[PDB]
């Protein structure tokens, strides 16, 4: 119930709809292009992409952050 | 060819070679094992048609058009419950990839000969 300590919620997943639009892009022809890099690890898949933050990125199963 | 698509979907469901969704289809085409694909046409997609044929028609693509997603959704069986009549609440399915290992059947040769042309 409502105790003295206030309730703090967890990391709620916001409904970022139509994220598939951020996966690829369409040119005039049928060729494809991407804005995300590819993780070369064997634990990562060939199609598994990598995140996009302001300075660095973040993998999936790999969880490697390539920094300069 | 409707019964051929029905029996190859039953083969994929009976051998667990059927997969649902578009992100796994993207992973399958990027990993270069996508052999069979079924598209959707005349649906509620506002600008997704050019996107879905742009990310679909790369190489070795069999063009199969389903008129309704909801008719496709009950065909795939996203919510295949209450089999003694009508399903309760089904939502239509998007484009899927069929990586089925059942290449030997009574009509797989007919399917491959139809897709040879
Ligand atoms: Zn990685």
């Amino acid at each position: 119930k409502s105790y003295t300590t206030p309730k703090k919620n967890k990391h709620k997943r916001k409904k970022v709809k139509l994220a598939v639009l951020k996966y690829y892009k369409v040119d005039e022809n049928g060729k494809i292009s991407r804005l995300r890099r590819e993780c070369p690890s064997d634990e990562c898949g060939a199609g598994v992409f990598m995140a996009s933050h302001f300075d660095r990125h973040y993998c999936g199963k790999c969880c490697l952050t390539y920094c300069f | 060819v409707n019964t051929a698509l029905q029996e190859v979907l039953k083969t994929a469901l009976i051998h667990d070679g059927l997969a649902r969704g578009i992100r796994e289809a993207a992973k399958a085409l990027d990993k270069r094992q996508a052999h069979l694909c079924v598209l959707a046409s005349n649906c509620d997609e506002p600008m997704y048609v050019k996107l879905v044929e742009a990310l679909c028609a790369e190489h070795q693509i069999n063009l199969i058009k389903v008129d309704d997603n909801k008719k496709l959704g009950e065909w795939v069986g996203l919510c295949k419950i209450d089999r003694e009549g009508k399903p309760r609440k089904v939502v239509g399915c998007s484009c899927v990839v069929v990586k089925d290992y059942g290449k030997e059947s009574q009509a797989k040769d007919v399917i491959e000969e139809y897709f040879k042309c």
